[PDB]
RNA sequence: UUCAUAACUUAA
RNA sequence: UUAAGUUAU
């Protein structure tokens, strides 16, 4: 046995304790990315076939090198043998040694491996993809092994929370010139398997920590010069870790060095279009795709998600004030302006306008509005802003003092009050109590809610695996009518409300729609086509009841972005909220019977229902940029016919310029808005409902994916799972037969009813206990790595018994009540909600006894379902408020308020 | 302002609290 | 019993509202914890102590309410 | 009519603020650039004559506007006034570690280049 | 200072 | 169709 650890020592002279008993194979879970005519996935499996050996150092305390032996058949190991003298050379490649040793009575290969870690790549990358609190320990032995965090540093509860802990993103950023070693690694190592004409596919699993490589156990040789190295599953799941870990940081320093001061870059240079060109060449070589700095080059939608992919991760190098609108200087009537002529994008690279006028005679009222709207008239006319408040990059100050608005307390209604409490309620230990009240807030509050924008973070998708989710994605908006509309066919639902910044000083919305014939909207529709439109958002504070201290704030877009977008989305919009039976239900009334329809159609097929509910922790803050864009081109595929490759992209650089990373006029301040997605725009519910879908099918493919396919059952789902990991690593153009299969697969398997952010999913629970379906902890793990939040099992939500319908959907609980001679599923909200709107107001106008009575109506028609509930305190609200309109009555078709069967006829199934 | 501030003082002496009851006194 | 010292903290603090109370920031700022503590409150030890406290600012300055 | 009142209004916006716009300063920075266009986010960075600063607690005063003058932005700025979140007049002896719980934070300092 | 979308009620 | 109000995100 003796011997046998000596000859595994070799010539080199390093101590190695042993880490079998009778030298024999050790058994581990690790992570590998594997794809055969069998199986095909990234998950962990049973590693038996390898004696590893810990190396000992002076002291003999224990370090991070291993020996491993993985002792392949006599075929095998001759191969080895010529692939690895091609590549010794090669510094990227972990030293090798051949031996054969007598274990058994005739000759036995060896091959050993020296100096290696005890986790690989894949071991990383797998722990972040498929994080779970508890069972962690793979993450949390890699931070300490490589000095990322004390031992001690998980003892903090919360520790892996982004939101709770912020500082572990400086944990994280740790890993990144190890990752970055590792990438620069591989470019090295497929340069040397091009020149020796070397094939073969890179798996994370074969690269360790150090960078290094050790399998040549699939390589084909070929002639040299000609080597064909795949690195599309080596690149593509390696990408979600790139941002996290901020690898490309040393890059922002003087000859990449960390130690180095940072670059001083030129305060002028905005282009940076050979920058990113040199950084994809340095990293991502040998990356077959072609990729195009500049996003208005692109070929199509899919490749405009490739390209801005890479985007993100090298607008993280490049100055921040590089980033934005790009102006200069032109002449009319002699008096010279500073105009937005082209934007900077983080992730579309650089737009320059086509329609640009150096000198004109005068201004019609389509250039004057889009000057007043544009962010450089106003930003250059102000003064440098440095606030110390908020992370968030500060523009300029246009007022020559801060804003502090504040938020007043909610009035009362003592009437209400004192007939609830003379009708016997809100008595002590009673299960009804007041929770809703108008919280106030002090001056600092819109500041300080605008900077929960620091949760954004720049977040690089696994592209390959995103590309075939938007086509999964696609499939539930097939069944919708969309395209461009004239000025005459657009619906204002409102024309009396703001119009934003600046144009709130001059009138409201009415104003600027009467004052703009159809002509003049379209001939502006139609520059945006070509040019983009910078605007200013305005954040005012949300003056409603809540049962949080958290202030809610709105974002207010200008007239002329709200403008274009109805022209070129509402006529899709439209057709969504007028589809029944659909996976979005946005537009679907829950009144006459239409709750029990939403419920029922949920309910399809599903063999082995349960019921599962989530929320997204900040999603209107932490949504990354990316699948932002992702939305608005899912939503811009319904103008194939309407629009040109050219007009389409400008339409997205527009609302990438409004909605995404626009300006924020926040207390007389400009700020750079991050990301997330604008409360005030025109799409906001229907574009987080594609992002809910987006979500939902990633947390299905990555728990398919990484089940082990041996251990599946069933020959169809098997074939699936491999033909998964086909279409997204070995295809690079869309397989429509297959996205129906999958497609349909989901609607079986996983039907969803999904509005903005709310969704309720009946999935099949055998299916889910298998790994074949997404389920709470598969949801978990890809907001982690893919939205940069930790989602609490708390704030989910699981039911077993379809009898009762889901726990929480929109605010509202469900119950089965028997309905004349069938039972039916009636929604019903929290009493203490019903109750707070009654008792706080808003308004002191709002107290008037006329305008209550028409008040009232409204929340008994909510509060109706209640009388259903087995809970008498609950049933007794509706008659409080019952109770509550013969009073004003008493004091002030009208009878009809109480006799409550006009309740019943809201909910009845017939209209 | 005066029937807000008339409807208040109610609610305070219906409240009946000890330390309540104190300082309204001693600012009287 | 409960539920009447949330009942008269919103009245309280909204009766602030107009007296210029929010022009002056010391004041506003802590105005607005006490009032919002006693709305978030569980215990009815501590939820009088914040009544108390909140009733003597608008008695510091007695120019506002004539007594 | 509704169509001219808007548009008199507008670009009278337009003209009331080339105060600090077409001058000396904003004149040299788009030459120095090979086409014109420069970046926003750094005209008020070096066209700007004054500069507003947001304090929010004492610990931050001390690491960025200590003493009668601070550099940032590559430019020596000299404090001129500072106001609480009043807007009252506040003396500069007046910010100290002792004094900071006495003061409507946050202050707001301005600046102008030197 | 007070956004977007959807449903419903009330009154003309 | 216009106005107002409520709930919903
Ligand atoms: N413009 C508005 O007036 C507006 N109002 C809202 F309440 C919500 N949104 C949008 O929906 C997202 C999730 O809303 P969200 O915070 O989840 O709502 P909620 O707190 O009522 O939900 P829940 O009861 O399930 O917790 C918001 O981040 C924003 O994108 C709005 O645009
Ligand atoms: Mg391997
Ligand atoms: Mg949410
Ligand atoms: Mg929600
Ligand atoms: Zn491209
Ligand atoms: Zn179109």
């Amino acid at each position: 046995a003796q011997s046998f650890l000596n000859r595994v020592c070799g010539v080199s002279a390093a101590r190695l304790t042993p880490c079998g008993t009778g030298t024999s194979t050790d058994v581990v879970y690790r992570a590998f990315d594997i794809y055969n005519d069998k199986v095909a996935g990234f998950a962990k499996f049973l590693k038996t076939n390898c004696c590893r050996f810990q190396e000992k150092d002076e002291d003999d305390n224990l370090i991070d090198s291993y020996f491993v032996v993985k002792r392949h058949t006599f075929s095998n190991y001759q191969h080895e043998e010529t692939i690895y003298n091609l590549l010794k050379d090669c510094p990227a490649v972990a030293k090798h040694d051949f031996f054969k040793f007598r274990i058994d009575g005739d000759m036995v290969p060896h091959i050993s491996r020296q100096r290696l870690t005890k986790y690989t790549m894949a071991d990383l990358v797998y722990a972040l993809r498929h994080f779970d609190e508890g069972n962690c320990d793979t993450l949390k032995e890699i931070l300490v092994t490589y000095n990322c965090c004390d031992d001690d540093y998980f003892n903090k509860k919360d520790w892996y929370d982004f939101v709770e802990n912020p500082d572990i993103l400086r944990v994280y950023a740790n890993l990144g010139e190890r990752v970055r070693q590792a990438l620069l690694k591989t470019v090295q190592f497929c340069d040397a398997m091009r020149n020796a004409g070397i094939v073969g596919v890179l798996t994370l699993d074969n690269q360790d920590l150090n960078g290094n490589w050790y399998d040549f156990g699939d390589f084909i040789q070929t002639t040299p010069g000609s080597g064909v190295p795949v690195v599309d599953s080596y690149y593509s799941l390696l990408m979600p870790i790139l941002t996290l870990t901020r690898a490309l940081t040393a890059e922002s320093h003087v000859d990449t060095d960390l130690t180095k001061p940072y670059i001083k870059w030129d305060l002028l240079k905005y282009d940076f279009t050979e920058e990113r060109l040199k950084l994809f060449d340095r990293y991502f070589k040998y990356w077959d795709q072609t990729y195009h700095p500049n996003c208005v080059n692109c070929l199509d939608d899919r490749c405009i998600l490739h390209c801005a992919n890479f985007n993100v991760l090298f607008s993280t190098v490049f100055p921040p004030t590089s980033f934005g609108p790009l102006v200069r200087k032109i002449f009319v009537d002699g008096v010279p302006f500073v105009v937005s002529t082209g934007y900077h994008f983080r992730e579309l690279g650089v737009v320059h306008n086509q329609d640009v006028n150096l000198h004109s005679s005068r201004l019609s009222f389509k250039e004057l509005l889009v000057y007043a709207a544009d962010p450089a008239m106003h930003a250059a006319s102000g003064n440098l802003l440095l606030d110390k408040r908020t992370t968030c990059f500060s523009v300029a100050a246009l007022t020559n003092n801060v804003a502090f608005q504040t938020v007043k307390p909610g009035n009362f209604n003592k009437d209400f009050y004192d007939f609830a409490v003379s009708k016997g309620f809100f008595k002590e230990g009673s299960s009804v109590e007041l929770k809703h009240f108008f919280f106030a807030q002090d001056g600092n509050a819109a500041i300080s809610d605008y900077d929960y924008y620091r949760y954004n973070l720049p977040t690089m998708c696994d592209i390959r695996q995103l590309l075939f989710v938007v086509e999964v994605v696609d499939k539930y908006f097939d069944c919708y009518d969309g395209g461009c509309i004239n000025a005459n066919q657009v619906i204002v639902n409102n024309l009396d409300k703001s119009a934003g910044f600046p144009f709130n000083k001059w009138g409201k919305a009415r104003l600027y729609y009467d004052s703009m014939s159809y002509e003049d909207q379209d001939a502006l529709f139609a520059y945006t086509k070509r040019n983009v439109i910078p605007t200013i958002t305005q954040m005012n504070l949300k003056y409603a009841i809540s049962a949080k201290n958290r202030a809610r704030t709105v974002a207010g877009v200008s007239i002329c972005s709200t403008m274009t977008n109805r022209q070129f989305h509402q006529k899709l919009l439209k057709s969504i909220a007028a589809t029944r039976g659909a996976t979005v239900v946005i537009g679907t009334s829950k009144f006459y019977g239409g709750w029990h329809n939403m419920l029922k159609t949920v309910y399809s097929d599903v063999e082995n229902p349960h019921l599962m509910g989530w929320d997204y922790p900040k999603c209107d803050r932490a949504m990354p940029n990316m699948l932002r864009i992702m939305a608005s081109l899912v939503l811009a595929r319904k103008h194939t016919t309407c629009c040109s490759l050219s007009h389409r992209f400008y339409r997205l650089a527009n609302e990438c310029a409004q909605v995404l990373s626009e300006m924020v006029m926040c207390g007389g301040s400009l700020y750079v808005k991050p990301g997330g997605t604008s409360s005030g725009d025109a799409t906001t519910a229907y574009a987080n409902s594609v992002f809910n879908i987006c979500q939902a099918v990633t947390a299905n493919v990555n728990a398919l994916l990484s089940t082990d396919g041996n251990k599946i059952a069933d020959k169809y789902v098997r074939n699936l799972q491999h033909r998964l990991y086909e279409c997204l690593y070995r295809n690079r153009d869309v397989d429509t037969d297959f996205v129906n299969e999958f497609y349909a697969y989901l609607r079986k398997h996983f039907s969803m009813m999904i509005l903005s952010d709310d969704a309720v999913v009946c999935f099949n629970s055998t299916y889910a206990s298998q790994g074949l379906v997404a389920s709470i902890k598969n949801f978990k793990s890809v907001l982690y790595y893919q939205n940069n939040v930790f989602m609490s099992e708390a704030k989910c939500w699981t039911e077993t018994d379809l009898t009762k319908g889901p726990h929480e959907f929109c605010s509202q609980h469900t119950m089965l009540v028997k309905q004349g001679d069938d039972y039916v599923y009636l929604p019903y909200p929290d009493p203490s909600r019903i109750l707070g709107a009654g008792c706080f107001v808003d308004d002191i106008v709002k107290t008037d006894g006329t305008l209550m009575i028409e008040r009232f109506v409204s929340l008994a028609i909510d509060a109706y379902p209640l009388t259903k509930h087995p809970n008498q305190e609950y049933a007794d609200v509706f008659h409080l408020y019952l109770q509550y309109i013969r009073k004003l009555h008493d004091e002030l078709n009208t009878s009809r308020y109480w006799e409550p069967e006009f309740y019943e006829a809201m909910y009845t199934p017939h209209t | 302002t005066s029937a807000m501030q008339t409807m208040l003082f109610t609610m305070l002496r219906k409240l009946d609290n000890d330390a309540l009851n104190n300082i309204i006194n001693n600012a009287r | 019993k409960m539920s009447d010292v949330k009942c008269t903290s919103v009245v309280l603090l909204s009766v602030l509202q107009q007296l210029r109370v929010e022009s002056s920031s010391k004041l506003w700022a802590q105005c607005v914890q006490l009032h919002n503590d006693i709305l978030l409150a569980k215990d009815t030890t501590e939820a009088f102590e914040k009544m108390v406290s909140l009733l003597s600012v608008l008695l510091s300055m007695q120019g506002a309410v004539d007594i | 009519d509704k169509r001219a009142k808007v548009t008199s209004a507008m670009q009278t916006m337009l003209f009331t603020m080339l105060r600090k716009l077409d001058n000396d300063a904003l004149n040299n920075i788009i030459n120095n650039a090979r086409d014109g266009c420069v970046p926003l986010n750094i005209i008020p960075l070096t066209t700007a004559a004054k500069l507003m600063v947001v304090i929010p607690d004492y610990n931050t005063y001390k690491n960025t506007c200590d003493g009668t003058t601070f550099t940032y932005a590559s430019a020596l700025w000299e404090i001129q006034q500072v106001v609480d979140a009043d807007s009252k007049i506040v003396q500069l002896s007046e910010i100290s570690m002792d004094n900071s719980p006495n003061l409507a934070w946050p202050l707001i300092v301005t600046a102008l280049r030197a």
